[PDB]
């Protein structure tokens, strides 16, 4: 057996990592966009954004993009 | 207002490499990965990850040598 | 007559007439340079005041109208606010 | 979102508390840290989070 | 006197003597009252004061070692030098 | 022959800069630090 | 005359004892004679003491007041 | 009060070129009502009854103290008790205080170049926030800065003037610039689509443009109490040239506050 | 009337005297109940009221800061002191200097009305949000508008005391003559100016937080901007309250060894250095916030070089006793302990200042022996040092020996075995600002509660040292003060003394 957590991101140099986890939870939308629902990037993505965030941001994040208050394009 | 003696230039050593040192750090922070007020900043991965991982060397790589040698005390503590 | 003004006045000297006026053309040459263009500008700015209109309502983002407490000390809206813009509806 | 690196170098229990002013119960918030070896910890701990 | 040139006006010289106090000539110190503090230096070194009081109708008197003697003398006008004397330019 | 009526440092209104003032304001400056503190004190903040 | 600008600018001409004062504070040798006050060393003592009292009693008021709230 | 002028020559003016107060009331009732309008002041802030009542009565009791203790420091000023050193030394006392001020304003700006550059998770890292529309540069700010130049202009025409109708005119005109940006500044707080609590933005904007603004209201006031005085007499002494300092040191302010705010957009 | 309305800089430094006296009969009084509530692991007089505990530390710190050694030392001791020792007749604005102290007694009003308010302040003397925030009703605005006008009262005396020193000199009398007491009051009232408004910056924009729902340090700010503002003013601001020490360190050591200063120049030097210095390294109190690495590694590398002008102090000060003829009174063992005890302090500065040791004893009472080191070692033995040198010319009486000594010797047994054991504790692991602790934390804070009623018991026996004076007259001194009369008139020197160079 072997765990899987969040790669390292050399774009995040800080010890401050908010950014990243709302980087990876914007990708994830942005490949559910683009390439599909089911491709194994988005799937990368969204176990990023998911070993990264607080459970209580992400769902303040779906419901400011259910309320129509997310900034982002797609 | 007098004439300085002799220690006050080997105060002004370390004064002057502190000063220097605070003017260098405030400067470098608006050259920095997160100063950024933009999210297409993110977007060209190539151009950010160069950028974050020159602010990470900088000022690093002086000490990776010492720090894979555990230069961390004065003495030798095994 | 006999003030400590007076007393002291002869052991401080002025520091030394059409000098002055040279000195007050100098100065004015840069108080023209700027001083009726912008009174100008700004006397037509007072007639081209509160007569257009902006209709953007603005959704509301959590950064916008925050009211960690009830309300302002003077009362709902926000001072100098004759017409809040952000949507208070939200649709 | 701070981040820390970690690694424990033996088992065992670990105490602490929480060191920043929060309020009328700040005494009140202590740390526990359980450390097992990671054979036990991929093969018996998170099976008791399998859904 | 020393050169009044970079003194305030106001300064009440004597203090601009040129003139070292000696036991049989001292320096003259003028007084509004019967006592006044003045202040001495070192003449060895510059960083070190003295402040002494002298008193009218005494002998001379030193304040330091190897130093200047001084005499006080109450007077009703004390010469603001610097345009008191300098004007006069005698 | 230096002073008008419309001349606010006139020596006939020093009376009432500084001694009507001295005692009015002396006597209105502790009325409003009783009341004060009684409202800060005893009071119930609606906000 | 009483109100003039010399009565703010040089003060009132005063001389002698003030009112109560038994010795010049403003033109006497000394702007402080604690050996002149009759009965100094009770005043010094009592004031002494109402600062003491004061200054260590103010805060055990204040936890006094506060617990006193809660327990209602 | 015939012999303490006497008494004052004597042992005082005649032996030393400084100036020797007689007793005073007025910074003790200062304090005092330093202390009430605190008190008001925070009975205001949480809307209890009557508490900006109280807080205006506290201001207006400071304010009247003030403006007594500075017509006696003028009253003072025309009797002749202040040298040439004593009016150096309040031009070197208004340079601290211009230092002080100055510090706050540094203090001020910090906020606003630490919040703009870097946004946080909590604005969606995007600045200035969507929604909020930022106040140009090429626009009524621009005129602002063209009034307050010529205003400074002016104040330096009269520094170096020795005509009193000259002095006088100039003072005019420096203190009529001056009401010009407030009543301007007054339409764009009306005209704005931002609010003090719309956003760190709007926070920073509002707070440091109403210092700034406050600012010029006092040297406005200080420069018109300045004219006054040289009205009566065509003297003003250490009055015309510490505001005419205090004034430079607020045009100096808003260079700072326009080229981080307006044209940083931050 | 006298007291009331005064233009003197004498009265107005006793009044600063006797007000920091006040203050300091207050924190006393504060500071039992802290030690009484941690004598024993549980619940003691303070019935598990943790809210109350946390605003009995919070006054505790913010009064024995700013109401006790400001007023005594920046206030009190300069004010009386520095126009006599320059030879000015008086300050430069004698007005000013009377609501420099007026507003002090509002602002102590102030701060020990909002403890009756509500639940009361408790945030700690920092008064960091969102914890101050989210405090509901009045109680923190009291607070933070009586921080607001001791701040006033701070600009407004540094102001006074910056033109009193560049303006009314002496003549003769340059920036090379003027005693270290003089050097070390200007260069307090230089970091009053340039650090005080800062922090008057910051509190504005905590009001505005609380009261007007903006967004400084909230959900959408920044809560470090918060602890940048107020550390860049308070690391000036521990060194506002010792310099004025050093000074009257400098003159009792002077004095009693018969001896001028050992490198006066190297001194002045040495004291701009510690002056230049305390606004580059603010950010040593910030380690376990998260900063990034590059900007801890400066703020640790920049806090050490602070060791060595104030070791030069240290040593110019040993050569000043060296190859004299020191005579030991009460205020020369009140220096002699500073010496010693303000090293004990600062050493530990230097362990905290490196980054990587101050993980493990940050926010734990390691921090707190340190600063009780170098704040009742440091400033409150220069306060009694010139409490007993100069209070025959201040105050009019002198004061018996025997009992000086005895008190001497009460607070130098208190204040050792109070806060000597907090150094073994605070390497274990025990936090700050908790009322109960773990079991085996018990012993050292049974010593610490022993001593700190020791030094309580000192504090009772300061109030009979007084007694009445012997007068006699002056001929010479080394400085202005001593030639004078015991007490010196209203208008001292009655006639401006001038300082004469030798001719050749
Ligand atoms: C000047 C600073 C000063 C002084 C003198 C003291 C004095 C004392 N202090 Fe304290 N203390 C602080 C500054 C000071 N303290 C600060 C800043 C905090 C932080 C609060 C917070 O975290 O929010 C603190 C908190 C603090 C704690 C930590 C509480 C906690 O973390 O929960 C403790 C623990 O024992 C303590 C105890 C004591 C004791 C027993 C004394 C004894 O020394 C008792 C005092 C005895 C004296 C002798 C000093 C009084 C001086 C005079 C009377 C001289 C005046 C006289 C004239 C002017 C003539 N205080
Ligand atoms: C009197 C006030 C005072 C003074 C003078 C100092 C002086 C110093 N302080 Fe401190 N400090 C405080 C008051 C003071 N401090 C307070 C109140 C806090 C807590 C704030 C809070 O409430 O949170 C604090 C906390 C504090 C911190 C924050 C740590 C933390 O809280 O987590 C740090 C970190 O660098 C620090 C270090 C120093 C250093 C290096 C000095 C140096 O200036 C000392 C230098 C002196 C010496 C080093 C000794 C003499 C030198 C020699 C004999 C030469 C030989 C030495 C060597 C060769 C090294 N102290
Ligand atoms: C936000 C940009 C403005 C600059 C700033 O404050 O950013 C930080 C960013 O630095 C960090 O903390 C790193 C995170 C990125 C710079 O360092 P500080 O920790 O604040 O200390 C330096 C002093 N000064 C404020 C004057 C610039
Ligand atoms: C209300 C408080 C008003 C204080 C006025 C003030 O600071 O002005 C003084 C001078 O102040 C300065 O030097 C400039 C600093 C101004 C501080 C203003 C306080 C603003 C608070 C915010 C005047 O000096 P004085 O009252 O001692 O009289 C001196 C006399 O005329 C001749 O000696
Ligand atoms: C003692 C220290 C001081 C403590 C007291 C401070 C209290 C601050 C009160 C602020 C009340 C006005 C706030 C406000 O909303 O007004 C803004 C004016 O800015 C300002 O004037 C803000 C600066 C205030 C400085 C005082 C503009 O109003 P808005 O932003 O709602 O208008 C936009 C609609 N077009
Ligand atoms: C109460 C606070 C006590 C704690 C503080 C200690 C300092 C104050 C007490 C010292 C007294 C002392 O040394 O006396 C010896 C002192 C002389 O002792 P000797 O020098 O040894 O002869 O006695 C006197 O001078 C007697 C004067 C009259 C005494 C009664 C009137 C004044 C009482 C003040 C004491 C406080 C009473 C309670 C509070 C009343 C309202 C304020
Ligand atoms: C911002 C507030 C700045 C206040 C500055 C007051 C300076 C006081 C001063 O120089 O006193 C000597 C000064 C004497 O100057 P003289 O005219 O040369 O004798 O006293 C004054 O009367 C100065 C003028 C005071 C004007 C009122 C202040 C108006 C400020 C806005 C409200
Ligand atoms: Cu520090
Ligand atoms: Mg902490």
């Amino acid at each position: 057996p072997e765990l899987i957590t969040a790669p390292y991101d050399p774009r995040f140099p800080n010890r401050n990592q908010a950014r990243h986890c709302f980087v990876r939870f914007n990708e994830y939308y942005k490949c559910l966009y683009e390439r599909g629902e089911e491709h194994p990037r988005c799937q990368f993505y969204q176990k990023a954004y998911q070993s990264l965030c607080p459970s209580e941001w992400v769902e303040s994040w779906q419901e400011l993009r259910e309320k129509g208050l997310w900034t982002g394009k797609y | 207002p007098f004439k300085l003696p002799l220690d006050a230039y080997i105060l002004m050593l370390p004064i002057t490499y502190a000063s220097a040192a605070f003017v260098a750090m405030c400067c470098r922070v608006p050259t920095a990965d997160p100063e950024t007020s933009s999210i297409a900043y993110y977007e060209d991965e190539q151009k950010s990850a160069a950028a974050a991982q020159r602010y990470d060397n900088s000022f690093k790589q002086f000490f990776d040598a010492r720090i894979r040698n555990h230069k961390v005390g004065v003495f030798q503590n095994w | 007559g006999e003030t400590i003004d007076k007393y002291w006045a002869p052991y401080f000297p002025k520091p030394a007439a059409d000098e002055a006026k040279k000195s007050v053309n100098k100065e004015m040459v840069g108080f023209m340079l700027l001083g009726p263009v912008g009174v100008a500008f700004m006397l037509y700015d007072f007639a081209v005041g509160l007569e257009e209109e902006h209709h953007v309502t603005i959704p509301p983002y959590p950064w916008m109208r925050i009211r960690r407490l009830p309300g302002m000390p003077w009362g709902q809206d926000g001072l100098f606010e004759g017409h809040p813009r952000v949507a208070t509806t939200w649709p | 979102l701070n981040q820390v690196w970690m690694s424990i170098n033996r088992e065992g229990v670990f105490y602490g508390q929480c060191s920043e002013l929060c309020g009328a119960n700040h005494s009140f918030m202590p740390i526990v840290v359980e450390a097992i070896s990671p054979r036990q910890f991929l093969t018996e701990y998170v099976k008791k989070w399998i859904s | 006197y020393r050169p009044l040139g970079d003194k305030e006006l106001w300064h009440e010289a004597w203090m601009y003597e040129d003139k070292f106090g000696t036991e049989e000539d001292p320096i003259i110190v003028p007084s509004l009252e019967a006592e006044r503090i003045i202040g001495v230096t070192d003449p060895e070194d510059e960083t070190l004061v003295v402040w002494g009081i002298l008193k009218d109708g005494e002998p001379p008197r030193q304040f330091v070692e190897n130093g200047e003697f001084y005499v006080l003398k109450h007077v009703e006008y004390i010469k603001k030098v610097g345009d008191v004397l300098e004007a006069i330019e005698g | 022959d230096s002073y008008k009526a419309t001349d606010f440092t006139n020596p006939k209104y020093n009376y009432f800069f500084r001694e009507l003032t001295a005692r009015v304001q002396g006597v209105l400056l502790t009325g409003g630090s009783l009341y004060g503190t009684w409202l800060v004190v005893f009071g119930e903040a609606q906000r | 005359e009483k109100y003039s600008h010399e009565e703010v600018v040089y003060g009132d001409g005063h001389h002698g004892l003030r009112k109560g004062y038994t010795y010049d504070f403003e033109h006497g040798p000394h702007y402080l004679q604690p050996e002149k006050i009759p009965n100094f060393w009770s005043k010094f003592y009592a004031g002494t003491g109402a600062l003491y009292a004061v200054g260590l009693g103010v805060p055990l008021f204040a936890v006094w007041w506060q617990q006193s709230k809660l327990k209602a | 009060h015939q012999t303490a002028k006497e008494f004052y020559m004597e042992h005082i003016g005649k032996r030393h070129p400084f100036h020797v107060l007689p007793p005073s009331p007025w910074p003790m009732l200062a304090g005092w009502g330093t202390y009430v309008s605190c008190l008001g002041m925070a009975a205001w802030f949480h809307n209890m009854p009557t508490g900006g009542a109280l807080m205006a009565f506290g201001m207006a009791n400071i304010a009247w103290t003030a403006i007594t203790w500075w017509r006696d420091c003028a009253i003072e000023g025309d009797m002749g008790m202040h040298t040439e050193v004593v009016r150096k030394n309040f031009i070197s006392g208004m340079w601290a205080f211009i230092v002080s001020e100055a510090l706050l304003f540094v203090g001020l700006l910090w906020a606003c170049l630490h919040l703009g550059m870097s946004p946080s998770v909590a604005l969606q890292m995007q600045w200035p926030p969507v929604g909020i529309e930022p106040i140009g540069w090429d626009k009524r700010a621009l005129v602002m800065s063209a009034v307050l130049a010529a205003s400074y202009y002016s104040a330096n025409v009269a520094m170096v003037a020795k005509d009193p109708k000259v002095v006088m005119g100039a003072l005019a005109t420096t203190i009529g610039l001056g009401a010009m940006f407030l009543a301007d500044q007054y339409l764009e707080y009306n005209e704005t689509p931002f609010t003090i609590t719309d956003s760190p933005y709007g926070t920073t904007f509002f707070v440091t443009t109403g210092f700034h603004g406050m600012h010029v209201l006092l040297g406005s006031l200080y420069l018109t109490a300045a004219l006054m005085m040289y009205k009566r007499t065509h003297n003003a002494g250490a009055a015309l040239k510490s505001s005419i300092l205090y004034w430079h040191f607020v045009d100096i302010v808003w260079i700072a506050v326009y080229g981080i705010i307006y044209v940083g957009q931050y | 009337m006298r007291w009331l309305y005064s233009t003197s800089h004498k009265d107005i430094g006793l009044l600063y005297l006797v007000f920091a006296f006040f203050g300091g009969l207050l924190g006393t009084s504060l500071s039992m109940l802290i030690r009484y509530e941690l004598a024993l692991p549980g619940r003691g007089l303070l019935d598990g009221n943790g809210q109350l505990y946390n605003v009995i530390i919070t006054g505790h710190g913010i009064i024995m800061l700013l109401f006790m050694v400001m007023p005594a030392l920046f206030g009190g001791f300069g004010n009386w002191l520095l126009p006599i020792m320059i030879g000015a007749p008086d300050m430069a604005f004698p007005r000013l200097n009377n609501i420099s102290f007026w507003l002090n007694p509002p602002a102590l009003a102030l701060l020990l009305l909002s403890t009756l308010v509500e639940q009361g302040p408790g945030t700690g003397w920092t008064a960091y949000p969102p914890l101050s925030v989210q405090h509901s009703g009045t109680s923190v605005d009291l607070a933070i508008l009586s921080l607001h006008l001791n701040g006033l009262s701070s600009i407004l005396g540094a102001v006074n005391m910056l033109v009193t020193v560049a303006g009314l000199r002496a003549p003769g009398m340059k920036l090379l003559h003027m005693p270290l007491f003089v050097w070390a009051i200007a260069l307090t009232a230089v970091l009053v100016i340039l650090a005080v408004p800062v922090l008057a910056a910051a509190l504005v924009m905590l009001l505005t937080d609380r009261n007007i729902n903006t967004a400084y340090f909230c959900e959408s700010g920044d809560l470090i901007l918060y602890q940048h503002l107020f550390w860049f003013f308070g690391h000036p601001e521990v060194y506002i309250l010792i310099l004025p020490a050093f000074g009257i360190v400098s003159q009792v050591v002077s004095f009693f060894s018969q001896k001028p200063v050992f490198g006066l120049t190297g001194m002045i030097c040495a004291m701009g250095a510690i002056s230049l210095l305390g606004f580059i390294v603010w950010a040593h109190h910030m380690f376990t916030v998260g900063l990034d690495l590059d900007t801890v590694a400066y703020f640790t590398s920049a806090t050490m070089i602070i060791a060595v002008p104030t070791g030069m102090k240290i040593f110019s000060w040993m050569a000043t006793i060296y190859s004299g003829r020191v005579w030991f009174t009460t205020p020369m063992w009140f220096a002699v302990g500073f010496i010693c005890l303000f090293t004990l302090g600062g050493v530990t500065g230097v362990v905290l200042a490196n980054a990587g040791v101050d993980m493990l004893v940050h926010d734990t009472y390691y921090v707190v022996a340190h600063f009780h080191y170098v704040l009742s070692m440091g400033a409150v033995f220069g306060i009694f040092a010139g409490v007993y040198f100069w209070g025959n010319l201040i105050t009019g009486l002198g004061y018996h020996e025997g009992r000086a000594m005895v008190h001497f010797w009460l607070l130098f047994i208190g204040v050792n075995l109070t806060f000597f054991p907090q150094h073994f504790l605070g390497l274990a692991g025990m936090p700050r600002r908790m009322f109960d602790y773990a079991d085996c934390f018990a012993g050292w804070n049974a010593v610490s509660s022993f001593g700190a009623s020791i030094s309580f018991i000192s504090v009772i026996v300061f109030a009979t040292t007084f007694q009445e004076a012997v007068r006699t007259v002056p001929r010479t001194a080394t400085t202005l003060e001593w030639v004078l009369l015991a007490t010196p008139a209203h208008h001292a020197l009655s006639q401006v003394p001038v300082l004469r160079t030798a001719s050749s």
